[PDB]
């Protein structure tokens, strides 16, 4: 089934491209700047639909991170023309490229709250962080700063999914895979903190390693398993009897075909 | 092509006609053929549409009852060098499986061994196109005792064959066939056996797959007496022997009940009708082979066994699953090649 969530975004296609489209085009690349702007869309119950996007600039400074300037007045009339062209587009949140976080996204972050109390913030990064999907998304309010694992799926209108068709196990296990060594990447990593006196020593991430461990993975192992196996080989083995048994109906439908092909062909004089 | 097939088919037709109107016996026939089949040396690849077995065919069917024209396999081991390997293939498959035939009635199967080994090298024929190739392969195999080997060969050779000479065919074959269900230890019902072959000829086969299916040896030495002649006349002797084996192991096995302990003097009465006194031993070797198994005191006088009820609950369906599917699957397959 699909993961679905009490908050929920869904993030168009169309949202997207207009970040890669906008990376290129302001030109101001090869200084490598935060691109940020800020979403748009259609919100409901609890669904984020990101329905539309504008680009904001942004200048930051290149050796401190107290000094950025943005300006507020952008935002409100241009807001207003788009409200002006379609009245249903609602401001959603905003988008940072990545690929790391700083303090300064605390900052960007109080001005959208103002303006809605629910700002989400999404990590997109065209440049491939991931095989699977490369957008992630976060929704965040400060206490510090927290975060959300809030699902993100392409959703879409008529007109942008036919868009995207113009331009154009085995899947699940090389993901699976993946996610083991980004775990492993991190225990060697925290080794190597705990070494070097770093300020890891938080007791959350011993305590969630403890437990998975009890359990046991059984796609792999028979340790934990083996109990449970009993039962497991005779519903499997049911199965399997179902699956004998329609084979032998699908062969037969096979051999009226050929005889109906055969008398067909032998009485014609025979050609293919 | 259109020239060469009168002047063959005269020869072809010389032949039929001699028999029994220019000989009396078939042994006189044969000095006329002799001097036609030089024809057949002759022309050495200015050819390959021929048939060229059937002057020797006829020589050779004779030497196949117990006569002395042994001759022949000088013969045919002349012809297969003839023919290259790599040219003129078809009907040096032929001429294999005459030579196959005459070594088989007698004498070393061993060299079989060898000419399977040759058989398998590139061909532009196949050795399923005239299925009393298997039937010979059969016995080969039959003799080293692999009982399931033989069965497939032989009933491939069942297959796309018998609605003619379904007669002399079917009946050797048939003979083969059950006499491979009781060297395997493991006999079909009853009720199959009377439509195969002629059902005059199938009563011999039956008495004596009656008396292994009870598994008592007297019944079994009785009828054995009186067909001698079978064993005989087949030229495949050695099975007189091998059977008697078999109604003891079937004997012990057919006697499975059920209970952790069963008397070993009540294994012993039943035995006691099959074996003298010579049970114990028999059993022993029964249980430690792995066929049944048990523990057996003769100090408290019981065998002890293990029990089931387990069946369906661990691997054997497992094989069988996959082994069924596979059947199916090759059809399957096979419908859509056409």
């Amino acid at each position: 089934m699909p993961e679905l969530a009490v908050q929920k975004v869904v993030v168009h296609p169309l949202v997207l491209l207009s970040v890669v489209d906008h990376f290129n085009r302001i030109g101001k690349v090869g200084n490598q700047k935060r691109v940020v702007g800020v979403l748009l869309g259609s919100w409901q119950k609890k669904v984020l639909d990101v329905s539309n996007s504008f680009a904001v600039p942004f200048d930051e400074d290149d050796k401190d991170d107290s000094v950025w300037f943005l300006d507020h007045d952008y935002l409100e009339n241009m807001y207003g023309m788009f409200k002006k062209v379609n009245a249903r587009e609602r401001i959603v949140g905003w988008y940072h490229t990545g690929p790391k976080l700083h303090k300064n996204d605390i900052a960007i972050n109080e001005l959208m709250k103002r303006y809605c109390p629910n700002s989400v913030l999404v990590i997109i990064d065209v440049k491939p962080k991931d095989l699977g999907l490369p957008t992630e998304a976060y929704i965040s309010v400060e206490e510090s700063k927290t975060f959300e694992h809030v699902t993100s799926e392409i959703g879409a209108e008529e007109a942008e999914e036919v868009g995207v068709e113009h331009l154009l196990r085995i899947t699940n296990q090389v993901h699976g895979l993946k996610g083991l060594n980004s775990k492993l990447l991190d225990i060697r990593s925290y080794l190597e903190k705990v070494a070097t006196g770093k300020l890891p020593i938080n007791h959350q991430i011993i305590y969630q390693l403890q437990d998975v461990f009890n359990l046991l993975p059984d796609v792999s192992l028979q340790e934990f398993v083996k109990a449970f196996y009993l039962k497991t080989n005779d519903q499997m083995v049911v199965v399997y009897l179902a699956s004998l048994i329609r084979s032998v109906v699908a062969l037969h439908n096979l051999i009226n075909n050929k005889i109906a092909n055969r008398d067909a062909e032998k009485k014609e004089g025979q050609e293919k | 092509s259109t020239p060469l097939l009168p002047e063959v088919e005269a020869y072809l037709q010389l032949l039929v006609v001699i028999f029994m109107m220019n000989s009396k016996r078939y042994k006189e026939a044969q000095k006329i053929s002799d001097d036609l089949m030089q024809k057949i040396s002759t022309q050495n690849r200015r050819a390959l549409d021929l048939v060229a077995a059937k002057c020797y065919y006829y020589h050779a069917r004779v030497y196949e009852f117990l006569d002395k024209l042994d001759v022949v396999r000088s013969f045919l081991h002349a012809r297969l060098r003839t023919a290259t390997l790599r040219h003129d293939a078809d009907g040096q498959a032929t001429l294999l499986n005459l030579l196959l035939r005459n070594y088989l009635h007698y004498s070393l199967y061993d060299q079989a061994e060898k000419l399977v080994s040759k058989s398998v090298f590139p061909e532009q024929a196949n050795n399923n196109e005239w299925a009393r190739y298997l039937y010979y392969t059969g016995r080969i195999k039959a003799i080293q005792l692999e009982y399931s080997e033989a069965r497939r060969t032989m009933t491939n050779a069942l297959r796309k064959a018998p609605q003619h000479t379904a007669v002399g065919f079917k009946q050797t074959v048939h003979k083969l066939l059950i006499v491979v269900e009781l060297l395997l230890g493991e006999i079909p019902d009853r009720l199959q056996f009377r439509q195969p072959s002629l059902k005059r000829s199938l009563m011999p086969y039956f008495l004596l797959t009656q008396a292994v299916r009870t598994g008592n040896l007297a019944k079994f030495n009785q009828v054995l007496d009186q067909f001698g002649e079978k064993f005989q006349a087949d030229g495949t002797y050695t099975l007189i022997i091998r059977l008697r084996h078999n109604v003891i192991k079937t004997g012990v096995r057919m006697i499975s009940l059920s209970y952790s302990r069963i008397s070993l003097a009540d294994i012993a009465q039943k035995l006691q009708l099959d074996s003298p006194e010579d049970a114990e031993f028999i059993v022993a070797k029964a249980i430690r082979d792995g066929v049944i198994e048990a523990s057996i005191n003769h100090e408290k006088g019981y065998v002890q066994s293990k029990e089931m009820i387990d069946i369906y609950s661990t691997r054997e369906p497992q094989l069988a699953f996959h082994q069924r599917i596979s059947f199916c699957l090759d059809i399957h397959n096979m419908s859509v090649k056409a």
